[PDB]
């Protein structure tokens, strides 16, 4: 996609993550673990539901129309009846084809976008206490126990607390 | 000794291929079908009023072929014509058959109102062994075959004004004998004529004597015509022979009514959309079942499948094998 996170700087997805679409993995002194990010996951799902509901919106109700199959050869009038129906069908078939192509390109791009949004939000949260490795992971330059990691994930990480510890570890 | 925090996204083991602007096939975590491609094979009897023609075409029901008498005064949203249908009365043609079928189908009713035409000096209620009604000879229930009385057939001249606030449809005809002996035997005059008119328009038909192929005991034919009389207009019928007279008029309506050719059976269920293949669901925007449809239907397209991506790009782990 256009943002280069999904199938880009993030090598691959996690089959292990069944409780969410986007999220976090960590290593610290206490071990490893995984958590879904509810907010980014929901933003993507809401947009996809939005487009799905727009697409399946009932619009067409027709009653008496023209005949479209014929048991006799008749010539001019029948040629025109068939041509009209064939023209309609081709235009509608084209619309269907284009619609899905555009929709799907956009769905791939907006999901890539949400991944990138989460990544940039996390980087901004960590301020000068971490560095972008380039593969979707931050190296955090201080002791971050399980309580600290959860603080990053639920938006309550105060960067000033750990700044001196981290700044020292970074600049050698 | 610090910590790593990795951002990521989900993947699934079994993804789905979709089309995009740049790729004719690319894998996403999930997708949904936008083309309805199957039917139950059955026409749901609700919510549209379905009238099964069984052995009858709409036109035979209209004219009143005896085996179609059960359709008298019937109404429908969708009249269903079956491929087994057959005619079993006097052999006939309808110039512009398709138009008469269309306008009746669209009107949605066969309500017939008998009117007191006075046919002075002719014999009424003629019939034929081509059109048996019970054990004896008969005719179309809505038509009145007029023939000579004594040794004369006078100039018939009758009128019927429309003083109602609705349009009247009159079905009438002209008889084409096979021989000159038949023509003079039935109508005295060697050549007949039928003129049916309103204020604004007129039709005149000259019969043509001659053999046509034998159908149910006869080489002769009837040709069927129609005339709509609007409120404040008047019907006049003028003939010196060969008139197959109306007995009254059909009440016309406008609305959602139509007709469909189908052999699908009618079943107890609910479906807004009907095709000749049967009813189809209408939760999807497109369908590939049949270009012929009735009701609230997905639009017909040529594709048998179109997948709308409902998830992100699916990227499973780099594969060791
Ligand atoms: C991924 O997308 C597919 C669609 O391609 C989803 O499959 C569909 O799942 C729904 C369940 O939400 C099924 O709906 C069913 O509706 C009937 C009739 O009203 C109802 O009686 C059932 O209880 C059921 O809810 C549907 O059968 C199914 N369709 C197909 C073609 O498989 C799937 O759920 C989505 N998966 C994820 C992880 O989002
Ligand atoms: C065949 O039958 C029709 C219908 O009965 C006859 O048409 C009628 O002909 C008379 C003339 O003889 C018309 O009379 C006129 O009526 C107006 C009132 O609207 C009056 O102001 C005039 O002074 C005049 O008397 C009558 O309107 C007309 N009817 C219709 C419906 O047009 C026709 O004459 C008959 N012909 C034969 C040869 O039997
Ligand atoms: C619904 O009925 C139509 C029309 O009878 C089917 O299409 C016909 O049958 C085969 C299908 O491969 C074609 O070779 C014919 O040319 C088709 N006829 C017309 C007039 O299109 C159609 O397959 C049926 N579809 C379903 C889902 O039952
Ligand atoms: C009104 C009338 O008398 N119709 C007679 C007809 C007509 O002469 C022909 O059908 C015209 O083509 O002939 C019959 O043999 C028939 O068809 O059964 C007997 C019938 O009584
Ligand atoms: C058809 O309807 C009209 C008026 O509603 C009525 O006079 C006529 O007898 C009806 N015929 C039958 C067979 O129900």
């Amino acid at each position: 996609g256009l943002f280069g996170a999904i199938a880009g700087f993030i090598e691959n997805g996690w089959e292990g993550m069944i409780d969410g679409w986007y999220g976090f993995r960590h290593q610290n002194s206490e071990g490893t673990g995984q958590a879904a990010d509810l907010k980014s996951t929901q933003a993507a799902i809401d947009q996809i539901n939005g487009k799905l509901n727009r697409v399946i919106e009932k619009t067409n109700e027709k009653f008496h129309q023209i005949e479209k199959e014929f048991s006799e050869v008749e010539g001019r009038i029948q040629d025109l009846e068939k041509y009209v129906e064939d023209t309609k069908i081709d235009l509608w078939s084209y619309n269907a084809e284009l619609l899905v192509a555009l929709e799907n390109q956009h769905t791939i791009d907006l999901t890539d976008s949400e991944m990138n949004k989460l990544f940039e939000k996390t980087g901004r949260q960590l301020r000068e206490n971490a560095e972008d490795m380039g593969n979707g992971c931050f190296k955090i330059y201080h002791k971050c126990d399980n309580a600290c990691i959860e603080s990053i994930r639920n938006g309550t990480y105060d960067h000033d607390v750990y700044r001196d510890e981290a700044l020292n570890n970074r600049f050698q | 000794p610090g910590a790593t925090l990795c951002l990521g996204h989900h993947a699934v083991p079994n993804g789905t291929l979709v089309k995009t602007i740049t790729d004719d096939q690319i894998e996403v975590t999930n997708a949904t079908e936008l083309v309805q491609s199957s039917s139950t094979g059955k026409i749901c009897n609700n919510p549209h009023r379905i009238l099964d023609g069984i052995d009858c075409t709409l036109i035979d029901a209209l004219l009143g072929d005896p085996h179609c008498d059960v359709f008298q005064n019937e109404t429908w949203d969708l009249f269903v014509e079956r491929s087994k249908a057959f005619s079993n009365c006097y052999p006939y043609d309808v110039p512009d058959y398709a138009s008469l079928r269309s306008l009746v189908a669209s009107s949605g009713t066969l309500e017939f109102i008998t009117e007191g035409f006075t046919w002075t000096g002719v014999t009424q209620n003629g019939g034929s062994n081509a059109c048996k009604r019970g054990p004896g000879s008969g005719f179309f229930s809505r038509l009145n075959w007029l023939t000579k009385s004594g040794s004369t057939y006078p100039v018939l001249n009758v009128t019927m004004p429309n003083n109602d606030n609705f349009d009247k449809l009159y079905i009438w005809g002209v008889h084409h004998p096979s021989t000159n002996q038949e023509q003079t035997s039935l109508y005295v005059q060697a050549s007949g004529r039928v003129t049916v008119s309103t204020r604004r328009s007129q039709q005149t038909i000259i019969p043509n004597i001659g053999s046509r192929p034998w159908v149910r005991m006869t080489s002769a034919r009837i040709s069927i015509y129609w005339t709509i009389v609007k409120p404040g207009d008047v019907l006049v019928i003028n003939s010196n022979g060969n008139l197959i007279a109306p007995r009254g008029y059909f009440k016309m309506r406008t609305g959602k009514s139509s007709i469909m050719r189908s052999d699908a059976p009618i079943d107890t269920c609910i479906s807004e959309c009907i095709t000749p293949n049967g009813s189809i669901p209408n939760d999807k925007p497109f369908q590939n079942v049949n270009k012929i449809t009735y009701g609230a239907c997905p639009k017909y397209v040529k594709q048998n499948t179109l997948k709308l991506a409902t998830g992100m790009r699916n990227v499973p782990e780099k594969q060791t094998r």
